[PDB]
C-alpha cells in the first residue's frame, strides 16, 4: 500500500503562482492523477496522468515531475481557486488519496 | 562365324533398296485429303453436344 | 433409380467382384516379396535349394509371414524396360560368390552389376538383403592364391578374417543412398540353417522401418 | 451342365415340403436362380428368384408369405422350402440359372422339374393366337402384346422368347429382342416396337413343334405370357 | 455462475494486481504467435502439397494441425477483445471457446496419432481398422463432435468431470500405448543394425508424453485443486492459473516440431525446397 | 444528453443495521467504462472502497472493507447497488460513486466524473 | 570376305539416304501451313474406373466401344463396362506379372501377357459361365510386351527376345516368327486392313512386316532411343512412334522416310502410350511425366494436357468410333477423357 503524503495549507496572495507537492511512498512513474474539490461541491477532476489537460479546461493548472514525488503549479490563484487539491496514485489497486491542501489570501 | 547374318544383311538391305516411292508432297497431300474427308465425324475433334455422347457423369 | 432390373443386377454382381478383388488384395498384401537378384548364377539356385522360361516365383513360409522370391535372372534381356515392374518390392537378396574372386574378373563383373543395381531411380528405399556365398571354397582358395590378384589396392594380410571383411566392406561402399538405405550382409554357409532366419530377421527390421516411417517417428 | 431337381409328389394341403436342385457342370456360386412353376393345363408362372450371394430375394406375390428360398453354394443346391399350401399349388416347379452381365444371356438353361400335387400392378402380356396350324416349309409369326412400352432409357426392350417341346422342359430361343442365344439356328428372329412384339421362324421343321411364352424383364418377371401353340 | 463468467472475470482479475505479469504475459503470447503462426503455416505447406502419400498418421497431423492454428489464431482474440471491447463477456464467447482446441479437440488427436501408431508398429489389430483414409476421416470426425459434446457441457451454467474424463483418461491410454510400443521396439532377436531408427522412435516417443505432462498437467491440476481443496488463496489461484494456459498453449509451437519437422522423411522436403 | 451519475438522496443510519446506495449512469454505454466506490470522511482524507465492471461483474474491493461492502449492478436501468451491513458509529460518511475508462498499459486510468455524493450518518 | 560384305551394306544404307533425300521435295510444315489450327482442346474426364490395387500396364478397347480390359501387377484382368462402372469379369493370372492385354475384335477372347513369356488367351463367352484360360501359347525367348489379336484364330505378338510371332491358337505352334531386329521390341500395331503391322524396338527403329509374306518389308530409323509405343494412322498409309527422347515421329509408308516429329523443349521425359483419333487429325501421347498430351498431325502445337494422373501414364486406347479416349497409369485408376 503506497501512502501518499501532502504538502500542507500554504498562504498565496492574488496574482502570484503557487506550487505544491504530493509525495509517494514507491515509484509511481506517471500515474498520479490530480483533483481539486470546492468548498461544500463535488470533487471535480483537473489533471488525468500528472501531465495531461481535458474537457478545454483552462491551461492555469498543470501538473509535474516523474517517478514517486510529484508537484502541481497553479498561476495565478483565482477566487474560485480555493479548494483542496488531491493525488490518486493508480498503479497499485489500492488506491489512496493525499492528505490535503487548503489556499488561503 | 557370323558370314550368315552378314549376308542375309546385305540382302535384306538390297531387297530394301529397291521398293517404289512416292514423293512427300504427294503423300502429304493425301494425308491432308484423309484428315480433311473425315475432319467432320469425329467427337474428339469437333464436340457432339452432350445428348448423343453415352458418358454423361 | 431409373435402373432396370438386369442392371440392378449387373450392380449387385460388380459389388461381389469388388468384394472378393478387396478380400483378394487384403490377402496378398500381408505377405513379402523379395527380388532374388544374382550375378551370372552365383549361389541363386542353391539359395532357392536350401530353403523349403522367363521369371521364377518360389514361395514359402516362416514364423507367420508368406515369402514370395521372384528370381528373375534367366531373363536375358534389356533389364532398362522390365526392372521398373519390381519398384515396391520389400527387398533385393543379392547373391555374390566370394570364389569367384580369381576368375574379365567375375566378381568386378558382380561389382558392376550391383552398381547398376543399388544406385538405381526405382530402388532408392528397397533395402538389399546382401548374400556373401560359400566362404568354405572361399577359405581353401585363399591360403595359396592372395586377395591382391582382383585387389590392386590392399595393405592387409591373406588371412580370411580381414579379406572377406575387406569385401563386405567395400561392396557396401557402392551405396549412394547410405541415408535411405541399408545393406544387410550375410556369410552364407551350406549347412546353415540361419539362412531363411535372417532373411526373416532383416525383413522384419525393414517392415518396422516401413512401419516408422509412415507414422513420422523415422 | 445339368440342372435336376428333386422332391414333389403327393401332398396334403396345409403342409409342408421342400424341393432341391442340383446343378453340376458350371460355376454356381456366380449364377441367380429363379424357381418358375407352371400347371398341368395352363402356362408358365414366375414364383421365386435369389441373386448370386443372396443380395437380393424376390417372390411372387401370390405365393410371397409361406415360401422361402435359399441357396448351398458348397453345397452347389438351391432350396425352396414350401409351407400351407393350398389347391393353387399343384404345379411343376423348373429350377432356372440366370446370370446378369452387360451382354448376358438369362435364363439360358431351364432345368427338368418335378410335378407337385395336393389334395383338395404387373405388366401383363397377352398372346393373340393360340393355335396355329402351319405346316413345315411356310413361314411363322408369333405376335405378343404387352401392358406397356418395355424399351428403358439404356437403349435395350427387356423381353424374352421361350420355346416348350411337348415332354420336356423349356429352352431359350431369343433374349432381350432378337439377340439370337447360343445353340439355337439362324431361322428364329426377333422384332417389334414399344408394347408390340412378333418372332419371326422364316422356316420351320418337324421338331419345332411346341408353345411359345414371352416374358418381361423391365420390373422384375412377375409376368409371362399364355403360351401360342404350334402343330401339325 | 458460469465457468466461462469466472474464465473472462480471472483474464482481467490480475490486470491491477499483477500488471507487469500481465504485459509480461502480452509478450509471451505475441511471441507464442509468432512462433506458432508461421511455423503451423509452413508445416501445413509442407504437408498437404507438398506430400503425395495418403496414410492415417498424414492426414491425422494434418487435422491436428489445423486445429493447432486456430487455437493460435484465437490466442491473440481473447486479449484483443479484452482491450478493445471491455465488458461483453457472454458476448465473447470465442474468446474461451477457444478451450475447444486446447484442453479439448487437441488431446484426443495426440491420442488418436499414438492408438494409430500402436497400430501401424507392432498391429496388434490384424485389420488395423481396414486402413484407409476413410476410418481416419471418420475418427477425425467422431473426435471432432465428441469434444462439443464435452466443451457445451462443465461451463454450462461439472469441474472434476473434465479432469476426469477428458484428461486422466486420455492420458491413461497414452501411456499404456507408449509403455506397449516400448516394449514391441526392445524385444530380442531383432536386428544390431536398425538401432539407430529403433532408438530414435523410442526417444521421439517417450519426448511427446513429456510435453503432454507439462503442457497441459498444470492447467487441470489447478482447476480439481481449487474446488477440492479450497484452503489456496486468490492470488495463488489467479497467477497459477495465468501462467498454466501459455504452458498449455506452448504446446502450439511444440505440436509440429515434434510431429512434423523431426521426421526426417518429410524433414529433408523443407531443407531441400 | 451530457454523462451523467446520478445517486440516491441523504439516509438516515443506526447502529447494527444496513443501508443501500444505488449510482445510475447516463450519456455513455454504461458496460465499457467501470463503476468505482469511494468513501469521503469529514477527520481523515478519501478512502477508495472498490470497483466493478457492469459487464463483467468482476468486482473488486479494498483489502481494509472487503466484505464490509458488497457490490451488484443490474444493467436492465444501469444501476450499481453498494450494500453495507452492520453499521456502526465511524462509518458516517459520503459515499460517492465514479465512471472509470480502461485503459491499456492498466486496468483502468480516468475516474472522469464523479456523483453528488450520498450523505449517511450513524 | 566381311569388309567386301559392310562395304556393300554401307553403299545400299547410302543409297537408300540418296534415294529417301531425292524424294524430300516438300516437307509437311510447308504443306499444312495454310490450314487453320485445331485450337486449345479441353477435355473432361467423364469417368473413373477404379477398383485396382497396382500399376495399370496395359488396356484395349472392345471393337463395340464400351467394354475395355485391363491388366496390373496384382495378377487381375478386369473387363469393365465404361458407360456405367460396374465390372463385367475379373480374372485372376497365374503369373500376376502383366505387362500387355489385348480384346479380340469378335469380342469372344482376351490376351494377355509379361515377364513369364507365354500369352495367355481367355475365352469369355463360354457355357461355365466362368472365364478360362483356353490357350497358353508359349515359345518366346523373353518378355512379352505388346500382343494384338489378328482375329479369334490367329494373334500376334511381340517379345523381348527381338523377335515377332504369329500364332494359330488352335495348333498353338508359332506360324510365322519375324525377326531381323537389333534390339528388344517394345510395341505393336497392326493395319487396318489387318494384312501388314509395324514393331518399334530398343535399337531406335521400327518395321514394317507383311503378317502374310513373313518377312519385313520395310525399315525406318530416326529416333535416338528406344520405341516404347507405335500406332498405324487410320488411313494405314503412315503411323506415328513414341520414343524415349520425348519424340513422336510421324512415319509415312510410301516415302519411306520420316514426315514430322513432334519435339517441345519443356518435356525431357519419355513416351509410354502414343494413339491416334478417329480422322487422324489429333495425336495423343500418354507421356512419362504424369500426363498425357494432345498434339497435332499435320501440325506440330499442341492442343490439351489431360493432366490429372497421380503418376505416369503407361497405356493409351481410343476407341474405335472415337467417342472418348481413355488412359490408364500406374496409380490404379483408369480413366475415360473426352
Amino acid at each position: 500500500d503506497t501512502v501518499l503524503t501532502q504538502s500542507p495549507a500554504l498562504a498565496v496572495s492574488l496574482g502570484q503562482r503557487v506550487t505544491i507537492s504530493c509525495r509517494a511512498s514507491k515509484s509511481v512513474s506517471t500515474y498520479i492523477h490530480w483533483y481539486q474539490q470546492r468548498s461544500g461541491q463535488q470533487p471535480k477532476l483537473l489533471i488525468y496522468s500528472a501531465s495531461n489537460l481535458e474537457s478545454g479546461v483552462p491551461s492555469r493548472f498543470s501538473g509535474s515531475g516523474s517517478g514517486t514525488d510529484f508537484t502541481l503549479t497553479i498561476d495565478p490563484v483565482e477566487p474560485d481557486d480555493i479548494a483542496n487539491y488531491y493525488c490518486q496514485q493508480i498503479n497499485e489497486l489500492p488506491y489512496t488519496f493525499g492528505a490535503g491542501t487548503k489556499l488561503e489570501l | 562365324a557370323s558370314i550368315a547374318q552378314a549376308r542375309k544383311l546385305v540382302e535384306q538391305l538390297k531387297m530394301e533398296a529397291n521398293i517404289d516411292r512416292i514423293k512427300v508432297s504427294k503423300a502429304a497431300a493425301d494425308l491432308m485429303a484423309y484428315c480433311e474427308a473425315h475432319a467432320k465425324e469425329d467427337p474428339l475433334l469437333t464436340p457432339v453436344p452432350a445428348s448423343e455422347n453415352p458418358f454423361r457423369e | 433409380c431409373t435402373l432396370s432390373a438386369e442392371d440392378k443386377a449387373a450392380v449387385e454382381r460388380s459389388k461381389m467382384i469388388d468384394r472378393n478383388l478387396r478380400e483378394d488384395g487384403e490377402k496378398a498384401a500381408r505377405e513379402v516379396k523379395l527380388l532374388l537378384l544374382g550375378a551370372g548364377e552365383s549361389g541363386k539356385n542353391t539359395i532357392v535349394k536350401q530353403m523349403k522360361t522367363g521369371i521364377v516365383e518360389t514361395h514359402f513360409t516362416f514364423k507367420d509371414l508368406h515369402f514370395k522370391m521372384f528370381d528373375v535372372g534367366a531373363q536375358r534381356s534389356e533389364r532398362k524396360k522390365w526392372i521398373h515392374c519390381f519398384e515396391g518390392v520389400t527387398a533385393i537378396i543379392f547373391c555374390v560368390a566370394l570364389s569367384d574372386y580369381d576368375l574379365m574378373n567375375r566378381m568386378h563383373e558382380s561389382m558392376k552389376l550391383f552398381d547398376s543395381i543399388c544406385n538405381n531411380k526405382w530402388f532408392t528405399d528397397t533395402s538389399i538383403i546382401l548374400f556373401l556365398n560359400k566362404k568354405d571354397l572361399f577359405e581353401e582358395k585363399i591360403k595359396k592364391s592372395p586377395l591382391t590378384i582382383c585387389y590392386p589396392e590392399y595393405a592387409g594380410s591373406n588371412t580370411y578374417e580381414e579379406a572377406a571383411a575387406y569385401i563386405q566392406c567395400q561392396f557396401e561402399d557402392l551405396n549412394k543412398r547410405k541415408d535411405t538405405k541399408e545393406i544387410y550382409t550375410h556369410f552364407t554357409c551350406s549347412t546353415d540353417t540361419k539362412n531363411v532366419q535372417f532373411v526373416f530377421d532383416a525383413v522384419t527390421d525393414v517392415i518396422i522401418k516401413n512401419n516408422l516411417k509412415d507414422c513420422g517417428l523415422f | 451342365v445339368q440342372l435336376v431337381e428333386s422332391g414333389g409328389g403327393l401332398v396334403q394341403p396345409g403342409g409342408s415340403r421342400k424341393l432341391s436342385c442340383s446343378a453340376s457342370g458350371f460355376a454356381f456360386s456366380s449364377f441367380g436362380m429363379h424357381w418358375v412353376r407352371q400347371a398341368p393345363e395352363k402356362g408358365l408362372e414366375w414364383v421365386a428368384y435369389i441373386s448370386s450371394g443372396s443380395g437380393t430375394i424376390y417372390y411372387a406375390d401370390t405365393v410371397k408369405g409361406r415360401f422361402t428360398i435359399s441357396r448351398d453354394d458348397p453345397k452347389n443346391t438351391l432350396f425352396l422350402q414350401m409351407t400351407s399350401l393350398r389347391s393353387e399349388d399343384t404345379a411343376m416347379y423348373y429350377c432356372v440359372r440366370s446370370i446378369y452381365y452387360y451382354g448376358s444371356s438369362p435364363f439360358d438353361f431351364w432345368g427338368q422339374g418335378t410335378t407337385l400335387t395336393v389334395s383338395s400392378s404387373d405388366i401383363v402380356m397377352t398372346q393373340a393366337t393360340s393355335s396355329v396350324p402351319v405346316t413345315p416349309g411356310e413361314s411363322v409369326s408369333i405376335s405378343c402384346r404387352s401392358s406397356k412400352s418395355l424399351l428403358h432409357s439404356n437403349g435395350n426392350t427387356y423381353l424374352y422368347w421361350f420355346l416348350q417341346r411337348p415332354g420336356q422342359s423349356p429352352q431359350l430361343l431369343i433374349y432381350r429382342m432378337s439377340n439370337l442365344a447360343s445353340g439355337v439356328p439362324d431361322r428364329f428372329s426377333g422384332s417389334g416396337s414399344g408394347t408390340a412384339f412378333t418372332l419371326t421362324i422364316s422356316r420351320l421343321e418337324a421338331e419345332d413343334v411346341g408353345v411359345y411364352y414371352c416374358m418381361q424383364h423391365l420390373e422384375y418377371p412377375l409376368t409371362f405370357g399364355a403360351g401360342t401353340k404350334l402343330e401339325l | 455462475v458460469p465457468l466461462f463468467h469466472l474464465f473472462a472475470r480471472l483474464d482481467e482479475e490480475l490486470h491491477g494486481t499483477f500488471p507487469g505479469l500481465w504485459l509480461a504475459l502480452m509478450a509471451v503470447h505475441g511471441a507464442i504467435f509468432l512462433a506458432g503462426l508461421v511455423l503451423n503455416g509452413l508445416a501445413l505447406y509442407v504437408f498437404c502439397c507438398r506430400t503425395r502419400a495418403k496414410t492415417p498418421s498424414v492426414i491425422y497431423t494434418i487435422n491436428l494441425v489445423v486445429t493447432d492454428l486456430l487455437v493460435g489464431l484465437s490466442l491473440p482474440t481473447r486479449f484483443a477483445v479484452y482491450y478493445g471491447a471491455r465488458g461483453c463477456l457472454r458476448c465473447a464467447f470465442p474468446h474461451v471457446l477457444g478451450y475447444f482446441l486446447n484442453m479439448h479437440c487437441s488431446i484426443l488427436f495426440l491420442t488418436c496419432i499414438c492408438v494409430d501408431r500402436y497400430l501401424a508398429i507392432v498391429r496388434p489389430e490384424g485389420s488395423r481398422r481396414c486402413r484407409q483414409p476413410a476410418c481416419a476421416r471418420a475418427v477425425c470426425a467422431f473426435v471432432w463432435l465428441a469434444a462439443g459434446a464435452v466443451t457445451l457441457s462443465v461451463l454450462g451454467v461439472r469441474v472434476f468431470a473434465l479432469t476426469v474424463l477428458e484428461f486422466l483418461l486420455p492420458l491413461l491410454v497414452i501411456s499404456v500405448f507408449t509403455g506397449r510400443i516400448m516394449c514391441a521396439l526392445s524385444r530380442p532377436g531383432l536386428l544390431h543394425q536398425g538401432r539407430q531408427r529403433r532408438v530414435r522412435a523410442m526417444q521421439l516417443l517417450l519426448t511427446v508424453l513429456i510435453i503432454f505432462l507439462v503442457c497441459f498437467t498444470p492447467f487441470h491440476a489447478r482447476q480439481v485443486a481449487v474446488a477440492l481443496w479450497p484452503d489456496m488463496p486468490h492470488h495463488t489461484s489467479l497467477v497459477v492459473y495465468h501462467v498454466a494456459v501459455t504452458l498449455s498453449s506452448l504446446n502450439s509451437c511444440m505440436d509440429p516440431i515434434v510431429y512434423c519437422f523431426v521426421t526426417s522423411g518429410f524433414q529433408a522436403t523443407v531443407r531441400g525446397l | 444528453s451530457q454523462v451523467q451519475l446520478q445517486q440516491s438522496g441523504a439516509e438516515l443510519a443506526k447502529p447494527g443495521s444496513s443501508v443501500k446506495i444505488s449510482c445510475k449512469a447516463s450519456g455513455y454505454t454504461f458496460t465499457s467504462y467501470y463503476i468505482s466506490w469511494i468513501k469521503q470522511t469529514t477527520g481523515q482524507g478519501l478512502k477508495y472502497i472498490g470497483f466493478i465492471n457492469p459487464g463483467s461483474g468482476h468486482t473488486n474491493y479494498n483489502e481494509k472493507f472487503k466484505g464490509k461492502a458488497t457490490l451488484t449492478v443490474d444493467k436492465s436501468s444501469s444501476t450499481a447497488f453498494m450494500q453495507l451491513s452492520s453499521l456502526t458509529p465511524d462509518d458516517s460518511a459520503i459515499y460517492y460513486c465514479a465512471r472509470g475508462a480502461g485503459g491499456f498499459l492498466r486496468i483502468i486510468t480516468k475516474f472522469d466524473y464523479w456523483g453528488q455524493g450520498v450523505m449517511v450518518t450513524v | 570376305e566381311l569388309d567386301q560384305l559392310r562395304q556393300e551394306a554401307e553403299q545400299l544404307k547410302n543409297q537408300i539416304r540418296d534415294a529417301r533425300k531425292a524424294c524430300a521435295d516438300a516437307t509437311l510444315s510447308q504443306i499444312t501451313n495454310n490450314i487453320d489450327p485445331v485450337g486449345r482442346i479441353q477435355m473432361r474426364t467423364r469417368r473413373t474406373l477404379r477398383g485396382h490395387l497396382a500399376k495399370i500396364y496395359a488396356m484395349h478397347w472392345g471393337t463395340d466401344s464400351r467394354l475395355l480390359v485391363s491388366a496390373s501387377q496384382d495378377g487381375k484382368l478386369i473387363i469393365w463396362d465404361s458407360y456405367t462402372t460396374n465390372k463385367v469379369h475379373a480374372i485372376p493370372l497365374r503369373s500376376s506379372w502383366v505387362m500387355t492385354c489385348a480384346y479380340a475384335p469378335s469380342g469372344n477372347y482376351v490376351a494377355c501377357g509379361g515377364l513369364d513369356n507365354i500369352c495367355s488367351i481367355y475365352n469369355l463367352k463360354t457355357r461355365e459361365g466362368n472365364v478360362r484360360v483356353s490357350r497358353e501359347l508359349a515359345g518366346h525367348t523373353g518378355y512379352l510386351s505388346c500382343c494384338r489379336f489378328l482375329d479369334d484364330n490367329q494373334i500376334v505378338t511381340s517379345s523381348g527376345d527381338t523377335t515377332c510371332a504369329l500364332w494359330d491358337i488352335e495348333t498353338g505352334q508359332q506360324t510365322t516368327t519375324f525377326t531381323g531386329h537389333t534390339g528388344d521390341v517394345m510395341s505393336l500395331s497392326l493395319a487396318p486392313d489387318t494384312r501388314l503391322f509395324v514393331s518399334g524396338a530398343c535399337d531406335a527403329s521400327a518395321k514394317l512386316w507383311d503378317v502374310r509374306e513373313g518377312m519385313c518389308r520395310q525399315t525406318f530409323t530416326g529416333h535416338e532411343s528406344d520405341i516404347n509405343a507405335i500406332c498405324f494412322f487410320p488411313n494405314g498409309n503412315a503411323f506415328a512412334t513414341g520414343s524415349d527422347d520425348a519424340t513422336c515421329r510421324l512415319f509415312d509408308l510410301r516415302a519411306d522416310q520420316e514426315l514430322m516429329t513432334y519435339s517441345h523443349d519443356n518435356i525431357i521425359c519419355g513416351i509410354t502410350s502414343v494413339s491416334f483419333s478417329k480422322s487422324g487429325r489429333l495425336l495423343l501421347a500418354g507421356y512419362d511425366d504424369f500426363n498425357c498430351n494432345v498434339w497435332d498431325a499435320l501440325k506440330a502445337d499442341r492442343a490439351g494436357v489431360l493432366a490429372g494422373h497421380d503418376n505416369r501414364v503407361s497405356c493409351l486406347g481410343v476407341t474405335d468410333d472415337g467417342m472418348a479416349v481413355a488412359t490408364g497409369s500406374w496409380d490404379s485408376f483408369l480413366k475415360i477423357w473426352n
